[PDB]
RNA sequence: GCUCGCCGGAAGACCAAGGGUUCCUGUCCAACGUUAAUCGGGGCAGGGUGAGUCGACCCCUAAGGCGAGGCCGAAAGGCGUAGUCGAUGGGAAACAGGUUAAUAUUCCUGUACUUGGUGUUACUGCGAAGGGGGGACGGAGAAGGCUAUGUUGGCCGGGCGACGGUUGUCCCGGUUUAAGCGUGUAGGCUGGUUUUCCAGGCAAAUCCGGAAAAUCAAGGCUGAGGCGUGAUGACGAGGCACUACGGUGCUGAAGCAACAAAUGCCCUGCUUCCAGGAAAAGCCUCUAAGCAUCAGGUAACAUCAAAUCGUACCCCAAACCGACACAGGUGGUCAGGUAGAGAAUACCAAGGCGCUUGAGAGAACUCGGGUGAAGGAACUAGGCAAAAUGGUGCCGUAACUUCGGGAGAAGGCACGCUGAUAUGUAGGUGAGGUCCCUCGCGGAUGGAGCUGAAAUCAGUCGAAGAUACCAGCUGGCUGCAACUGUUUAUUAAAAACACAGCACUGUGCAAACACGAAAGUGGACGUAUACGGUGUGACGCCUGCCCGGUGCCGGAAGGUUAAUU
RNA sequence: AGGACCGAACCGACUAAUGUUGAAAAAUUAGCGGAUGACUUGUGGCUGGGGGUGAAAGGCCAAUCAAACCGGGAGAUAGCU
């Protein structure tokens, strides 16, 4: 009951650390960028009907953006959230 | 000794807040002239 | 009963302290307090008005009935309460139908004392009845102007009004500040006289007892009269003396 | 890596406001750092903030804001009803241990807990924008218990000392363990149970309140803490095997007794007191219309969900406010050891630092300090600055006085350590056992070990025994002011201000006055023992005579006078 | 109990010195007062300039005040430099 489209538009792309990697090797958990909204059910319901894996717990968080300016220049990145999934029983990658 | 500018988000929002400054007539010309001139920032961004 | 504190030091040396023993130790009524907390005398639009007033301790404020229309229901006094915003004490009257309400203690009102208002009270102290039957020459206490108010004169502590005729359907009185006036027969009274009179005898001891009551000092910076209503001069029969 | 030093009721740690990525890793020294700058709060790349149990959010609320109708005002606009916003308060729930370079009560093992929906079981009177309970409240004081915490004894594992002794009444580190569950103690509060009736709680009510009777006086409510589970669990020094020298896996015993004790809890309590010390929601019971096989409610069962937002970093400073990496200011919580009256002062435990320019020289002079023979305010407008006492218990303590005070008046007595009284005294803390015992979170008992002052005698050390820091100089005369306090932020802190009391004057409630073209509000949800204005300023002796003129009160034979006709 | 005393945090700096182109456009050194109430403070709201407030100095209203800041009248006027 979560409709379409906006399954597949929630998450945007896995995100690749050290930290993700230890996540992943330690609780089997997989870390990604979504949208900005990105309502955990929503997360929940893509994970469950794109990667057909169970998921266990949905986390997630919000990243700030940061500052890189290039001299009298202040351009600030922009928010994405980062959400932590845990599956407990898909051993994929 | 302790200065005149003590930092206080609530006070400043709800002294020169976007919302207070247009309840009345007066702030409502304040931006209407603010616009015309061109400021980036009217009020504040919170 | 007046106490005489022994001057240990200034500022409560010499002190007066009115205190009286039978009056109810505790909490009050609590299903009557509400509002009309300490107001800071500022009106509406935020300027000084009565100049020399502000602060106090904080009091809350009791419900007292002045109308009496409960007539016919006689009612027992259980204990005598201290209401901080008039000077007079207040007694608790439990009405044989089970009302609870309070109502000024004239003096000679006890614990355990039968009250009942009506047109067919007997004449003691503290019963109600309309002003056209109460006798003529009998000192009365909360007197009403205008029926269906219920006592707006003499309400301080130690007023009384003593009635001198009543020459027609009007009724002439003479205050307490040594006027008579002419009121309404119709106008509810109270028999009897208001309690504790020894509001005078305390001196405040110190500045605090003043400051927290709520009065601010007074800043330094003449029989010109500035009475001027021509609507109750008929009322009025003459100016106090 | 080591030595020396400072803070250690902070110069330590945790939070909200504050700033918004300064936090970690890799890399560079142009400027940014008052100096070189491989370093950093500087530049580039990458990573980091995981919530039903934190808080916000959210239901209703105080001060206060907005404001449908409506009032007022030439309009902008002013007040205001229902209503709606508005915390600085109130409402549901979590901890032990571990983890990353950086995050945790958020992730991992466990015990758990609050709320809402879904369907089932059996029962049944359910249903408010209403009533009632409590929610729900002030200053001060204290005793009695308990906890964190600290100390001592045993125990666990390792030691025989770079130099005189150190197998022992010697040293080293530990002797830690949560939320929940049942017990409901110490303590506090309340008098209960049954039946009939009722001008009240806006109409009604089994509910509250009121009136009658029968019966008991033992029933109920609240209530820290300890107890067994929690936990045959976690941690544990120190050890046994693998190392990229950063680390990895396993093992692991004591983990108990006594004392002290808090600002922490019992306590939103107890006593006193005048200055009499908020509202609403959350929860429970009944009723209005309605439904009365329905729908709903009751206890259990299995399941679902508790959306969204910050979780880094400093938070008495290099990160906030002061133009600065500034001798300044910033709320709340944690509060160890030694001696001590303590949260001041002196040194230490964990923790953080030696403060962003250094080395020599050892002159005049400037700043802050140490001693100085003789005099001791003689200098100076001026005891200004400086110098001296400084505590404990005892003796003693004047004039006056409102009998409270003066007063710590002034002035003297002893202050270390050791032994005896008494191998450690009174007090307190306080285990077993006898007797019974609802028989255990029972009582008369009787001493284990610990604090041990205070008091007398004796011995001894030095010039000084409060020997450190900390710590009143002392009395008299005299003008001012009742005392305490308040302002001239930044030349005058008072002899100025007010101050408790007193005197005069005006105010009859739609009160006087003030804020306002005005609705309206303060006065006051008060009522002449109250309120407004003026003058003086506790207390004792008095406020005496005078109405020319100036303001005020009561008004009159009379002279003068506008609008108006 | 004590608008009590001695005395910490805290509260305005009174006194001599430093600083007077400072560390600071008002602090520090060492004494001094209150420190259970006329006390102090955090968080929100109100009193808006011929006005506010003021235990009264004609103080404060943003490092300023015997009348704050901004735009306009306004290139005010000036027998003055």
């Amino acid at each position: 009951m979560i409709r379409e489209e906006r399954l597949l538009k929630v998450l945007r792309a896995p995100h690749v650390s050290e930290k993700a990697s230890t996540a992943m090797e330690k609780s089997n958990t997989i870390v990604l960028k979504v949208a900005k909204d990105a309502t955990k059910a929503e997360i929940k319901a893509a994970v469950q009907k794109l990667f057909e894996v169970e998921v266990e717990v949905v986390n997630t968080l919000v990243v700030k953006g940061k500052v890189k300016r290039h001299g009298q220049r202040i351009g600030r990145r922009s928010d994405w959230k980062k959400a932590y999934v845990t599956l407990k029983e898909g051993q994929n990658l | 000794m302790k200065r005149t500018f003590q930092p206080s988000v609530l006070k400043r929002n709800r002294s020169h807040g976007f919302r207070a400054r247009m309840a009345t007539k007066n702030g409502r010309q304040v931006l209407a002239r603010r616009r015309a001139k061109g400021r980036a920032r009217l009020t504040v961004s919170k | 009963a007046v106490v005489k504190c022994k001057p240990t030091s200034p500022g409560r040396r010499h002190v007066v302290k009115v205190v009286n023993p039978e009056l109810h130790k505790g909490k009050p009524f609590a299903p009557l307090l509400e509002k009309n907390s300490k107001s800071g005398g500022r009106n509406n639009n935020g300027r000084i008005t009565t100049r020399h007033i502000g602060g106090g301790h904080k009091q809350a404020y009791r419900i007292v009935d002045f109308k009496r229309n409960k007539d016919g229901i006689p009612a027992v006094v259980e204990r005598l309460e201290y209401d901080p915003n008039r000077s007079a004490n207040i007694a608790l009257v439990l009405y044989k139908d089970g009302e609870r309400r309070y109502i000024l203690a004239p003096k000679g009102l006890k614990a355990g004392d039968q009250i009942q208002s009506g047109v067919d009270a007997a004449i003691k102290p503290g019963n109600t009845l309309p002003m056209r039957n109460i006798p003529v020459g009998s000192t009365v206490h909360n007197v009403e102007m205008k029926p269906g108010k219920g006592g707006q004169l003499a309400r301080s502590a130690g007023t009384y009004v003593q009635i001198v005729a009543r020459d027609g359907a009007y009724v002439t009185l003479r205050l307490r500040s040594g006027e008579m006036r002419k009121v309404e027969a119709d106008c509810r009274a109270t028999l009897g006289e208001v309690g504790n009179a020894e509001h005078m005898l305390r001196v405040l001891g110190k500045a605090g007892a003043a400051r927290w009551r709520g009065v601010r000092p007074t800043v330094r910076g003449k029989g010109k009269k500035t009475r001027s209503n021509k609507r109750t001069d008929k009322f009025i029969v003459r100016r106090r003396s």
